[PDB]
This record gives structure tokens, C-alpha cells and sequence, in this order.
């Protein structure tokens, strides 16, 4: 689940930055979307066609960039993504321009994420329920026994995780990442693997900077987003 | 109309239950259902290649085809180009080492149908001398894929254009995610200044390392668990 | 005689790459009877695999053949545009003439061993 | 119906074909009202103001040494050893803060003393290889070492950043009335 | 039970805006050619004109 | 990547023990020619033929291995360290892997016999 | 070729009073004989460097 | 419209006062813009250190859980009831075929269907021989659709795409960006 609560005032406060955010956006807005250097310097730029772009296995804003109406947080929906009304930005041509407004709108529709989430909270508790998996209070492992056990236990052991394998995709903002966790069933992992979208995102590079020029060979980095902890690890 | 009459909201009636109400249910009930629908699938799908799909497994929403190494390419040609199929997209390829087989290594193939939406994953084996059969001759988003689990875990892949080495030192010998390799690994760098470079040395530690593995349960800590097999896919008793 | 599958210059559509067709539903019908033809050709009739393929492009010629408008039988068909769909049907008449040099009705050929596939109980 | 087969209720959506791309003729403004814009920069124009807005308005840098930035409780910096009221050391040699520790930086060895109670000889952290996750701080059930929000101690040698038991006992006699302020505000979201 | 969170207001928080906020300003462009060439056309009066004066003065000296 | 790099080779792997002979012979003249731009690329003290003994030694470490697999591995990982060399993206330090001998002398007392090995304990 | 042009109108637009009304034809006809090699310059397309791979626009015809 | 302009008094942000905001609505792009710098009394007064919710704080819980006397830890433990993977082998599809399924049991002769099952399981019939020896509507029940079609890749929870294409989009027409819902 969650480490801890929220502190005691910070639902008011995320509202009062997003009441000034939706301006402070537009305004980044005005000086680059019909900008006709930043037109020019990205209209044609790194184009993929939406049959190789599944090829690659290019995922996020840039499969999005290229026609395919796909994104995990609606077709394969988790976390409370259902609760929560949103639409998609899904660009037309495979350029770095289209690559480009789908973010300037995804923006949009994560504010729309963040008012719907501060009006909708519930009470409740905040970690899973059971405490053989994540530790109890410490109001409560103080007086309890019970509770003491398995507090020295989830941290010298840890807790035990059924022996299997997963892999679990969901939607960073630089695309699908997923990981691919081998379960032995001890308190160890057997197998970890991450699956970074950026490692794709930049095998893809070949394929696609192939004729440009050198300037726009920068610029076709900046619409992949490689931060390099995805890329190598 | 002024951002000095603005209202304050930490002024404000919140909300507040006496009380909430959770109704305990168990995560795996969900699935069942489509978990189900994807025996019928898989049933399916070993029925139309028996030549070359050994196994599958579905654990809850994840299909596991079985397949054997110089099958590999006859089934990823049917699963990107069946109409039913069309796992268009490859995700994510490795391997896993388990050292008490006779074939060491798996390698898994992860896919997605962006079309139907649907996962598939594909497991066949390796041993570290003998190869599995690239399929970048399929997908050309796979050799990357392919080149890691070169590095990592010496697994081949035959018919590969430019099979190097990839996120490892260039001078690197070993395979590092691999049972027998160590953790801190066999060498180290300084700075020399007699030569005047970096030399590599035989690793030596100021502290060793300390695992605390040694020191997990005694007890087995989770059971057997149940099956949510639907009554169609498991053997008759008879009468 | 030849078929055309994909433009890859034309009219633009909503997908990178794929641009409109000219004509799709005779190219569609023409692939349909290729891919019919080849598969009671050379696969065996107790094949699952041919059976499936064959009811499966049989339902989608029915569908193409009987309604008139295109945007009608997209929608009936249930894959994406139709020029998607005549790549997909390109798609699997290359997959059955692959299919009977590859001969995958056969027993399979590399049973594995019993060390192979346990999983830690 | 009955769908295909390749086929699901996940047809193209009512409107997922394009309209056709509009040529030049069939267009609402006139070649010279558009091209005043082209020979006329207007948009180039619109964005330069923009940033001619942003020069008459508020900066935001504080300035550091003499302005710190935020805080929260929670926040994490070095570590410190805290002590009873009537000075007593805490730290009761559970091992737990090491058992946890991601990184290894945690290394104790433990005797009983001349009491008869549990306590440390040896307490120490390697501060290069501490990585500030708060796990020693959440194992503790004495609550004996904690984070000071303290992150200003950067150093010279890296000797000096290998803190001994001494050390982190001097650090929680110094930063005890801060920590006071902190553990009011956190111990009941703990 | 729950005591002492922070929960939302018994309302709700009122909408923000995710719209974009981007109304076309200026006037037409035909407006900002005729004011061009105003501008340039009576600098261009005077500008002849004083070429005019200064021959004038030419011949005088 | 559908275009490779220059000195690729596409990974084959040969069921005959003498056509992996042919490929493992032009490998060694591959290696031998290249041996004067490895000097000259990696800014070396010595002179090319002491490249061209380590190369000849590297070669007979592995003479008398069977196993037509192990040999397989064995070439394809040899053809992945001379595309690597070539193509200069190893560096100078690491180039000196393959010279710890021949850098300097590490000192003193060399143990060899089972005594000045004791007095150590084999340090 | 077109420094040199300018610096040619300089001896004119030095003596632009003097060589009033015939002067400046014999400066038009300067001027459009040399428009007319700029029209060529720049109908050839002779100054872009232009990129060598395409989309591959030809079509996927099949057997 | 919803989510559209909203004139900046309602923002939270420091702004202007006086006549240089009657200077600022004539020299802006648009007149409800805010300034970016947060009003200083109400962005984060009281300090998260001093809050008077923080001495009033008790653990959260859910009732069926938190209960002290009903329920026992067995019943909604459900980390030890998880389910395995379904290893299915070839010869094991091939019981599937011939003898049958829970729900259809195609066995008679209990006692000697041990024993039909047995040379099964030891590898007596092979799985290409199963698919010849059953019958047509076998095939088209449990391996094909009842229709005699391939079933499609299963999908969990299918999405049916809805374009926003009016003025509740989020680019007007013109851009190369659609709103897809
Ligand atoms: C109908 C109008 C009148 C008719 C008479 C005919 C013309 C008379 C007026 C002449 C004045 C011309 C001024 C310069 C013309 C610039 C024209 C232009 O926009 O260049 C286009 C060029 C690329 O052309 P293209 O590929 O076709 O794409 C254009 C997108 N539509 O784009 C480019 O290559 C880059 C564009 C660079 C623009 C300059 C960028 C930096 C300089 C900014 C200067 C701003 C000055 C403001 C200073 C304020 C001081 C207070
Ligand atoms: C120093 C010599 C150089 C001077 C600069 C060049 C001349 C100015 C030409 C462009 C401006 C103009 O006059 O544009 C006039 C237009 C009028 O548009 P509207 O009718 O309000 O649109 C209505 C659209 N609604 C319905 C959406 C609202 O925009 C403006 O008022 C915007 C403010 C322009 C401020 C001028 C910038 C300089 C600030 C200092 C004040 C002098
Ligand atoms: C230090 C002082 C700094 C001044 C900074 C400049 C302020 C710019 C204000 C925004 C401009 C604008 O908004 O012009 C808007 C118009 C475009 O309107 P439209 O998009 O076609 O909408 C059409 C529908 N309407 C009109 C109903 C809304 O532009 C133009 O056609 C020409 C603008 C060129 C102005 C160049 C001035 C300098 C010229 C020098 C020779
Ligand atoms: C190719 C574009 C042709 C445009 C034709 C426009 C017709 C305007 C006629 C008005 C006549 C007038 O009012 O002119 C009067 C002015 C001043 O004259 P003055 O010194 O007071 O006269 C003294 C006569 N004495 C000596 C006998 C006493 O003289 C001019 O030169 C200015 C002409 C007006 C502006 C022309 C702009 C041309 C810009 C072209 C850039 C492309
Ligand atoms: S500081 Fe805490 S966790 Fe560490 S040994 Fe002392 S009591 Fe145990
Ligand atoms: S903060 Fe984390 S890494 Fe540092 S000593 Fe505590 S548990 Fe170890």
C-alpha cells in the first residue's frame, strides 16, 4: 500500500496550486505550440508509422504520437483509474511535434486527475489491512504482543511471497514500464527484471534517425526522453 | 473580486465518518471468470500446433505457452500473424537460471495484442553452450532484448546481427545475473600512478559482505493455497 | 494476377503509415479466395488449424460480400479500418503457405525432459 | 451478434475515420490576411510578450544560508542517537536498524555491560553508503536513532564521514531539542 | 475508526481550470496591413518631401 | 538496428568441426592484420609484435578443447573482442587487460617454492 | 557573383541625382538582368542540402 | 466548460491591487492569468511541524478487520490462499480429449475408467491421435467456438473508444491531436 498518512493539511494545499498551475501551463503553451522556429525545428522529425511502431515496441507517448488509440490506465485499468474520469490525447502523425501536444494535453488531463482525486478522497486506512505483510503502529506494537512479533519479524525476515512469476506493466509518463518478478517463495526475489521504456525507446533510435540531419538528431532525444536509469540500470 | 476578500478553505466543514465500512473479498475472485476464458483460449492454441507447443500454464490472467527451442519461430510467426492472435508487439525478453536443470537457463517472450489487448508470454529453454533462435528476423525491436540476455546470462541467439556485449564493461569476463557469478564480482579499478591509468585488480573489500539469508524461517510460511481451475479444464472422476 | 495490400502514400488516415485504399473490398475478396484456396490446398482436413481458418475467413467473406458501404462492415467485421483488415488478411494468407512447409499438425519433435519446467512446488 | 473470430465488441469508435485534409482553395482566410501573418510574425510576436510579461513581475529565489526552504517533519538528513530523559543511551543492541538497512551501512556489535544491561559497544554508519530511506528509523521500537533534518555537515575527507558511535551520540545530545519538535508532529502518523 | 485525518470539505472543492486558456487576441490582419501601410506611406511623404526641400536648398547654396 | 555495425558478423553457429576450423583461421589473420591499429589506436609503449605473440598466445590457450559447442561459444566470443578492438570502443585501460605481465615488475620475492610460500602464507 | 552586384550599385546610388531619368533605367535593366540569374538560382533548388532516405512511399503490391 | 476559464480572483495567488490592475487587465494576453506566486497567509499557515491534527490523530481501520471478537485472522488471510499456476502437459489436454471434463463426463465403467485413465497417463494414445479419434462436435465445443470459429485473444475489461471531437475537445480542429476518450 501506502509507507504513511497524509499529513494534516495537504489536501487544501495541492488544491491552491492547481488553481494557479492551469495558467502557469498555458502560458509555457503560448511561446513554443505556434512558435514557427519550434514549428519548423519539429514538424517532420522523427516520423514512425504505426505498424513499427508495434515492431519496436514503443509504448506511451510514442505509439500514441502515431495513431494507436492505446494506453494501459484505460485499456487495462488499476489503482483507482476507474473511479476517476479522464480522456486521452492520441497525436495523428508520427512526428515529434504530435509527440509533443499529446504531453502539452496530458498535462491537462492530469490536473483534471488531481481535482477529481482532492474531491473524491475517502477515510479509511491507508496500509493493508493484515500485519504479517506490512508492520503495525507504533501506538499498537508498544502495548501488544502480538503486534511486537510480527513488527521484529517483517523487518530481520521479512514476509513471505507465494512462489510464482509476474509481470506487471502499468503507465509511466514515458510509457509502458513494467517488471518481470520471479517469486521463490522465499523473502528474497528469485528473479527481478525491469522493463524500462526508454531501453526500447532508444533501440528504436537506428530506425528512425536514419536521413535526418544532425541537428535534428537532438531533437528526436528530447521526444524519447531517455533519462538513463531506464536505459541502463 | 481582490485577492485580499479571497476565502480561506482551512475554514471549512470537512468531512467526517464516525466509522468505515470495507467489505473484506478475496483479490483472485475477479479473474476467474476471464481466467476461464483464457484455458479455452490456450486449449485452443495447443490444439492448432501440436508439433510445437509442449506446456502452458495460466496462473490468473497471464497465459504461459511451453515451448521448445527450434520451435521457437514457428510459434512467434503464428502469434504475430494469426487474426486471433496478432501479438504484434514485443514487450520484454529474458532469462531466468535455474543451475538444477539439465538446461539451465529459460527464456521468456513477453507480447502484447494491442488489437484484442491481451498479454501472452512464451518460455523456452537454454543451456549455456547450446543456442535459442533469434527472432529479430520478426520483430526488430527484439535484438536489444536479445543482446541483454546475451550479457547477463550468456544465452545465444542464432541468426543475430551484431550479438555483443551491451551495459558491461567492454573488458568484462563473466555472465553477472548468473548463480555461480558473486555479487561484489572477481575484480576492481584504481587509479595507478605509476602507470598512469586505471588498473584492474582482484577484488579485495575494507568491508565484506554480509548476507542475512542465512537466518530466514523454519517454518514454511505460506501453504498450498487453492485452484481456480474451472471444472471444465481438470479430469473426470470417474463415476 | 496482383493485389495491392497497403498504400504507403495517399489520402491520409488516422494511423502513421497507412494511407486510404483504393478499392478495398475486391482486394479483400481476392485475398480471402487466395487464402481459402491454398488452405484446403495443403493442409489436411482433420487439422484444428485449418478448420478454424477456414470457418474464420469464410464469416468474413460472407461479411464483405454482403453488405455494400464500408464503414458497415468495419464495424461487423470488428477489426480496426479496412485497410487494416487487408493487411491482416495478407497477414494470414502468408501464415498458411508458411504453415504447410513448416507441417505443425505432427506429433511434436522435442518432448522435454522432467528436470525441465518444476517451479519450486 | 456473433462476432467474428479476431473479432471483439472492440470495433473502431463512431468517427475513427479522418475527414480528408482541406487544400488550399477551400480555406476561410484570405491569401493576404494569411499572409500578414507570414511576412508579419504574429505569433512570434504573441509569444515574445509573454516573456515581456514575466519581466515585470516577482522572482522567486530565496537566499540560502540566510532563507532555508521547506520542512516537513518527516524530512530525513544525518543521523543522530537520541538519549532518555535522565540520560540513558537507548539503543538496547536489537540489531533491527541493521537487519533492515538496504544499503549495509549499519554495523553493531553488542555487550552486555557491567549493569547487566543490553547495550552497545559498537555503533557505526558509513555515510557513503547510507542512502536515507528512514527504514532504521522506522524499526526501531525504542525510537533510538532517528533523522535530524540537519543536511548541512558536507565534509572534506572521508573519514570524517564514518560516524562511530561517539559521533552519533554527540549528534542526538545536539539535535534533541529539534527532535522534540519533529517526533510531536510525527509520532501518531508513525 | 477515524480521527484526526485530512479529509476533503463537506462540498467539495470548486473546479479548476484544465482547460486551454489560449483566446485569440489582436486585431484582424488586414487591419494591421492597412496601419502598415499608413505608417509607411506618410513616412514616405515626409521623407520626399524633405528630399524635395533639400534640393531646393542645393540649388540656394 | 536494422543496418549493423561495420566489422558485424551475423552469430552462425557450424555443425562441422573443420568449417569452424576456416572460421576460427581467418579470425587469426583478421586479428594479425589489425594488430598495427591497435598500436597506433591505444597509444601503446611496446612494439606490434608483442600484440602479435598475445594474439598467437590467446590462440593457444584454447587448442586442445573437443566439444564443437564450446568451441562454437568460444569463436563468437573471440569475434565479439576483435569487433570491439577494431572499432575503438574499448580504451587504453582496458586494452591493458591483456598485459598485466609486461607493465612493470610488481617487486620482490616472488614465492615459488613451498617455503617462501609459507612465509606469507600465500599473502 | 551577387557581393559584387552590390557593391556595384554603390558608384550609382552615389551619383543617383546626376543620372536623373536615364540613369536609373540603365540601373533597372542592371537589376532585372540580374534578377533574372537569381529566378534561375533559386528555381534549380541549387542551395539545399537535401536528406537522402524517404518514407519509401512505393506501395505493398503482392504475387 | 467545466473545466473552462475562471477569472483570477479564484486562484490563490498574489496578484495585484490598485490601479496597476486596472493598468495590467488593458496590457495582458488574457485578463485571468495569475501571477505564479502563492498568498503567503494561506499557502501553508500553520507549518507542518505545529498542526493542531496532529495531537488528535488515531490509526485508521476498516470495521470487519479492526473487530475485535468476530473475526478470525483465517478468514480473511488471503495471502496464504493463493492460487497455483494450472501446468497443463500435452498428455494431460489429451485425457481433456478423450475422457472428458468435470462438468462432461464422457466415463462410464468407473472401475475400468481407472484404468482407461491410466494408459493415458502413461503415454498410451498421442495427442494428434486424440484430435482424429473425437468427434466433430467435441472439436467444436471444448477447442472451438460453438459457431466453429477460433476464440479471440481474451481481453479482462474491454474499452470501447468514444472520439470527443466537438468544442469538449481539447485542441479545436486544425491541430493534429485528438481527444479519445
Ligand atoms: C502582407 C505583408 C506585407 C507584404 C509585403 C511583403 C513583405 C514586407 C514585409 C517584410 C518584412 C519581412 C520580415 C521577415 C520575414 C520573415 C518571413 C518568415 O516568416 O520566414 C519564414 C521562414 C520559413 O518559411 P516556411 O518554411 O515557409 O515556414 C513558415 C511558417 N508558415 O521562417 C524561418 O526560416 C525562420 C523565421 C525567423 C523569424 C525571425 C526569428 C528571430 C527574430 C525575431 C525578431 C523580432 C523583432 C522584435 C524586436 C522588438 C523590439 C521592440
Ligand atoms: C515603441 C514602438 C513599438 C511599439 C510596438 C508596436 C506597436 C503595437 C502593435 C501591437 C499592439 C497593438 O496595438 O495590438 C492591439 C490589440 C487589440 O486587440 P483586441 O481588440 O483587444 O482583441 C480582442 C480579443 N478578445 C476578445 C479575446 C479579448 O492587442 C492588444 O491591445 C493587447 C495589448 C498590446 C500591448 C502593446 C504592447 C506594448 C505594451 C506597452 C504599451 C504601449
Ligand atoms: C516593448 C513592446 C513589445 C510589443 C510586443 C508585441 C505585442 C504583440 C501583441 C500580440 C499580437 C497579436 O495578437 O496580433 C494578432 C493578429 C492575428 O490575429 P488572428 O490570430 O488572425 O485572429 C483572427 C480573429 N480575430 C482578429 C477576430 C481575433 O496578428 C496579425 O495579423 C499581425 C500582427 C503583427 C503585429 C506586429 C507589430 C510589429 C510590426 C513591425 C513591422
Ligand atoms: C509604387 C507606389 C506608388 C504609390 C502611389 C500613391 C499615391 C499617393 C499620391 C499623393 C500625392 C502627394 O500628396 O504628394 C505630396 C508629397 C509631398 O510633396 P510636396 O513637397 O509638398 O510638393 C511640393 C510641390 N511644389 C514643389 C511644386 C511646391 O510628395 C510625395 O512624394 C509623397 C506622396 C504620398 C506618399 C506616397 C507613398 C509611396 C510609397 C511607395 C512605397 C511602395
Ligand atoms: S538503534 Fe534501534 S534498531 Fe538500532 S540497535 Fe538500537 S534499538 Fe535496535
Ligand atoms: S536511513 Fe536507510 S540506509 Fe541509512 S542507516 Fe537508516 S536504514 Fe540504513
Amino acid at each position: 500500500g501506502v509507507s504513511q498518512d497524509l499529513p494534516a493539511g495537504l489536501l487544501d494545499d495541492i488544491y491552491m496550486w492547481a488553481t494557479q498551475f492551469g495558467d502557469r501551463l498555458d502560458e509555457i503553451e503560448e511561446l513554443l505550440t505556434d512558435n514557427r522556429i519550434w514549428k519548423l525545428r519539429t514538424v517532420n522529425i522523427g516520423t514512425v508509422t504505426a505498424q513499427d511502431a508495434l515492431n519496436l515496441g514503443l509504448s506511451g507517448p510514442m505509439l500514441r504520437g502515431s495513431g494507436i488509440p492505446f494506453d494501459i490506465r484505460k485499456n487495462a485499468p488499476y489503482d483507482a483509474y476507474d473511479k476517476v474520469d479522464f480522456d486521452v490525447p492520441v497525436g495523428m502523425n508520427g512526428d515529434c511535434y504530435d509527440r509533443y501536444l499529446i504531453r502539452m494535453a496530458e498535462f491537462r488531463q492530469s490536473l483534471r486527475i488531481i481535482e477529481q482525486c482532492c474531491n473524491d478522497m475517502p477515510a479509511g486506512a491507508v496500509k493493508v489491512e493484515d500485519f504479517k505483510i506490512n508492520s503495525p503502529p507504533r501506538n499498537l506494537m508498544k502495548e501488544d504482543m502480538e503486534a511486537l512479533i510480527h513488527h521484529f519479524l517483517l523487518y530481520t525476515k521479512g514476509y513471505s511471497v507465494p512462489p510464482g512469476e509476474t509481470y506487471t506493466a502499468i503507465e509511466a509518463p514515458k510509457g509502458e514500464m513494467g517488471v518481470y518478478v520471479v517469486s521463490d517463495g522465499s523473502e528474497r526475489p528469485y528473479k527481478c527484471k525491469i522493463r524500462a521504456p526508454g531501453f526500447a525507446h532508444l533501440g528504436a533510435f537506428d530506425h528512425i534517425a536514419r536521413g535526418h540531419f544532425l541537428p535534428d538528431a537532438v531533437a528526436i532525444i528530447g521526444t524519447m526522453d531517455l533519462v538513463f536509469g531506464e536505459v541502463d540500470r | 473580486p481582490s485577492w485580499e476578500n479571497i476565502k480561506d478553505i482551512r475554514l471549512d466543514p470537512k468531512v467526517h465518518v464516525d466509522e468505515v465500512y470495507e467489505p473484506i473479498v478475496n483479490p483472485a475472485d475477479r479473474y476467474l471468470q476471464h481466467v476461464s476464458d483464457l484455458h479455452q483460449y490456450a486449449k485452443y492454441i495447443m490444439a492448432a500446433l501440436p508439433k510445437y507447443i509442449q506446456g502452458f500454464s495460466v496462473w490468473k490472467d497471464e497465459l504461459t505457452l511451453h515451448v521448445a527451442p527450434s520451435a521457437v519461430i514457428p510459434v512467434t510467426t503464428f502469434l504475430r500473424d494469426n487474426t486471433s492472435t496478432q501479438y504484434k508487439s514485443i514487450i520484454d525478453i529474458t532469462a531466468v537460471d535455474y543451475p538444477s536443470r539439465e538446461n539451465r537457463f529459460e527464456v521468456v517472450y513477453n507480447f502484447l495484442s494491442v488489437r484484442h489487448n491481451s498479454r501472452i508470454r512464451l518460455k523456452t529453454y537454454a543451456t549455456e553452450v547450446t543456442p535459442v533462435p533469434s527472432i529479430t528476423c520478426l520483430y526488430e525491436g527484439a535484438n536489444w532484448f536479445e543482446r541483454e540476455a546475451y550479457d547477463m546470462y550468456g544465452v545465444f541467439f542464432e541468426g543475430h546481427p551484431d550479438l555483443r556485449r551491451i551495459m558491461t564493461d567492454y573488458g568484462f569476463e563473466g555472465h553477472p545475473l548468473r548463480k555461480d557469478f558473486p555479487l561484489t564480482g572477481y575484480t576492481e579499478v584504481r587509479w595507478d600512478e605509476e602507470k598512469r591509468r586505471v588498473v584492474y585488480e582482484p577484488l579485495e573489500l575494507t568491508q565484506a559482505f554480509r548476507n542475512f539469508s542465512a537466518g530466514s524461517t523454519a517454518w514454511e510460511p505460506v501453504g498450498p493455497g487453492r485452484d481456480d481451475r474451472p471444472d471444465s479444464f481438470k479430469l473426470p472422476t470417474p463415476k | 494476377q496482383s493485389v495491392l495490400v497497403q498504400m504507403r502514400e495517399g489520402t491520409p488516415i488516422g494511423l502513421t503509415g497507412i494511407y486510404q485504399h483504393p478499392n478495398p473490398r475486391p482486394a479483400l475478396i481476392a485475398l480471402y479466395e487466395a487464402t481459402l484456396k491454398e488452405l484446403q490446398d495443403k493442409h489436411p482436413k482433420d487439422s484444428v488449424y485449418r478448420q478454424s481458418i477456414e470457418n474464420l475467413t469464410a464469416h468474413r467473406k460472407q461479411i464483405v460480400e454482403d453488405n455494400e458501404v464500408s464503414e458497415v462492415i468495419e464495424n461487423k467485421i470488428g477489426a480496426g479500418l479496412i485497410e487494416e483488415v487487408v493487411i491482416q488478411a495478407h497477414e494470414e494468407l502468408e501464415l498458411a503457405k508458411k504453415m504447410s512447409e513448416w507441417k505443425p499438425w505432427e506429433e511434436l519433435e522435442e518432448k522435454p525432459l522432467e528436470d525441465q519446467w518444476v517451479y519450486f512446488n | 451478434n456473433i462476432y467474428a473470430g479476431g473479432s471483439a465488441a472492440a470495433a473502431p469508435p463512431a468517427g475513427f475515420r479522418i475527414h480528408r485534409p482541406a487544400t488550399w482553395e477551400e480555406s476561410e482566410e484570405g491569401a493576404l490576411s494569411k499572409a500578414t501573418k507570414y511576412f508579419l510574425l504574429a505569433e512570434m510576436f504573441r509569444g515574445l510578450y509573454v516573456v515581456l510579461e514575466q519581466f515585470f513581475r516577482a522572482p522567486y529565489t530565496i537566499y540560502y544560508p540566510f532563507e532555508k526552504g521547506p520542512v516537513s517533519p518527516r524530512f530525513r538528513g544525518e543521523h543522530a542517537l537520541r538519549r532518555y530523559p535522565s540520560g540513558e543511551e537507548r539503543c538496547i543492541a536489537c540489531k533491527l536498524c541493521e537487519a533492515i538497512c538496504p544499503a549495509l551501512a549499519i554495523t553493531i556489535d553488542a555487550e552486555e555491560r557491567i549493569d547487566g544491561s543490553r547495550r552497545t559497544t559498537k555503533y557505526d554508519i558509513d555515510m557513503t553508503k547510507c542512502i536515507y530511506c528512514g527504514y532504521c528509523q522506522e524499526s526501531c521500537p525504542v525510537d533510538a536513532i532517528v533523522e535530524t533534518p540537519n543536511v548541512e555537515y558536507a565534509t572534506e575527507t572521508r573519514e570524517e564521514l564514518l560516524y562511530n558511535k561517539e559521533k552519533l551520540l554527540a549528534n542526538g545530545d545536539k539535535w534533541e531539542l529539534e527532535l522534540q519538535y519533529a517526533l510531536d508532529a510525527d509520532a501518531p502518523y508513525r | 475508526p477515524s480521527v484526526g485525518q485530512d479529509l476533503p470539505p463537506v462540498g467539495g472543492y470548486e473546479p479548476v481550470q484544465w482547460r486551454r486558456n489560449l483566446p485569440a487576441r489582436g486585431f484582424r490582419p488586414l487591419v494591421y496591413l492597412a496601419a502598415l501601410c499608413g505608417i509607411c506611406g506618410y513616412g514616405f511623404y515626409r521623407a520626399l518631401g524633405g528630399i524635395q526641400e533639400r534640393r531646393e536648398l542645393k540649388r540656394e547654396k | 538496428a536494422i543496418i549493423a555495425t561495420a566489422f558485424a558478423e551475423t552469430v552462425k553457429f557450424s555443425g562441422s568441426k573443420q568449417e569452424l576450423q576456416k572460421r576460427t583461421l581467418a579470425l587469426y589473420r583478421q586479428f594479425l592484420r589489425g594488430a598495427p591499429t591497435f598500436a597506433d589506436l591505444y597509444e601503446v609503449q611496446f612494439s606490434i609484435p608483442t600484440i602479435r605473440t598475445k594474439i598467437r598466445q590467446e590462440f593457444e590457450r584454447h587448442r586442445f578443447v573437443d566439444d564443437l559447442s564450446i568451441q562454437n561459444v568460444l569463436y563468437a566470443k573471440g569475434h565479439m573482442e576483435y569487433q570491439e578492438c577494431i572499432n575503438a570502443w574499448k580504451q587504453q585501460a582496458q586494452f591493458l587487460k591483456y598485459f598485466p605481465e609486461e607493465d612493470d615488475i610488481q617487486g620482490r620475492h616472488q614465492p615459488s617454492n613451498f617455503v617462501d610460500k609459507f612465509l606469507k602464507n600465500r599473502a | 557573383p551577387f557581393d559584387l552586384e552590390i557593391s556595384t550599385l554603390l558608384p550609382y546610388v552615389m551619383s543617383i541625382y546626376l543620372v536623373s531619368n536615364y540613369g536609373f533605367t540603365i540601373v533597372l535593366l542592371f537589376l532585372l538582368i540580374l534578377i533574372i540569374g537569381f529566378v534561375y538560382e533559386i528555381n534549380t533548388n541549387a542551395l539545399k542540402i537535401n536528406k537522402h532516405n524517404k518514407p519509401n512511399t512505393d506501395s505493398l503490391i503482392y504475387k | 466548460l467545466p473545466g473552462g476559464p475562471v477569472p483570477v480572483f479564484k486562484k490563490y495567488t498574489v496578484g495585484s491591487k490598485g490601479i496597476w490592475e486596472k493598468l495590467r487587465v488593458l496590457l495582458a494576453i488574457a485578463p485571468n492569468r495569475s501571477t505564479g506566486n502563492p498568498i503567503v497567509p494561506l499557502y501553508r499557515v500553520p507549518t507542518p511541524g505545529s498542526r493542531p491534527e496532529a495531537n488528535v490523530y488515531q490509526d485508521p481501520s476498516s470495521y470487519p478487520t479492526n473487530d475485535i471478537a468476530e473475526n478470525p485472522y483465517w478468514k480473511r488471510d488471503h495471502r496464504r490462499a493463493y492460487p497455483q499456476t494450472a501446468f497443463f502437459d500435452q498428455k494431460t489436454v489429451t485425457g481433456l480429449l478423450e475422457l472428458g471434463s468435470e462438468a462432461t463426463p464422457r466415463i462410464a465403467d468407473g472401475e475400468a475408467g481407472t484404468k482407461a485413465l491410466a494408459n493415458i497417463a502413461n503415454g498410451g494414445v498421442s495427442f494428434t491421435q486424440a484430435l482424429g479419434k473425437s468427434s466433430k462436435d467435441v472439436i467444436y465445443g471444448e477447442v472451438l467456438t460453438v459457431n466453429g470459429l477460433p476464440p479471440v485473444a481474451p481481453t479482462l475489461a474491454p474499452k470501447q473508444w468514444k472520439i470527443i471531437e466537438g468544442e469538449a475537445a481539447i485542441y479545436p480542429k486544425g491541430y493534429p491531436c485528438r481527444t479519445f476518450h
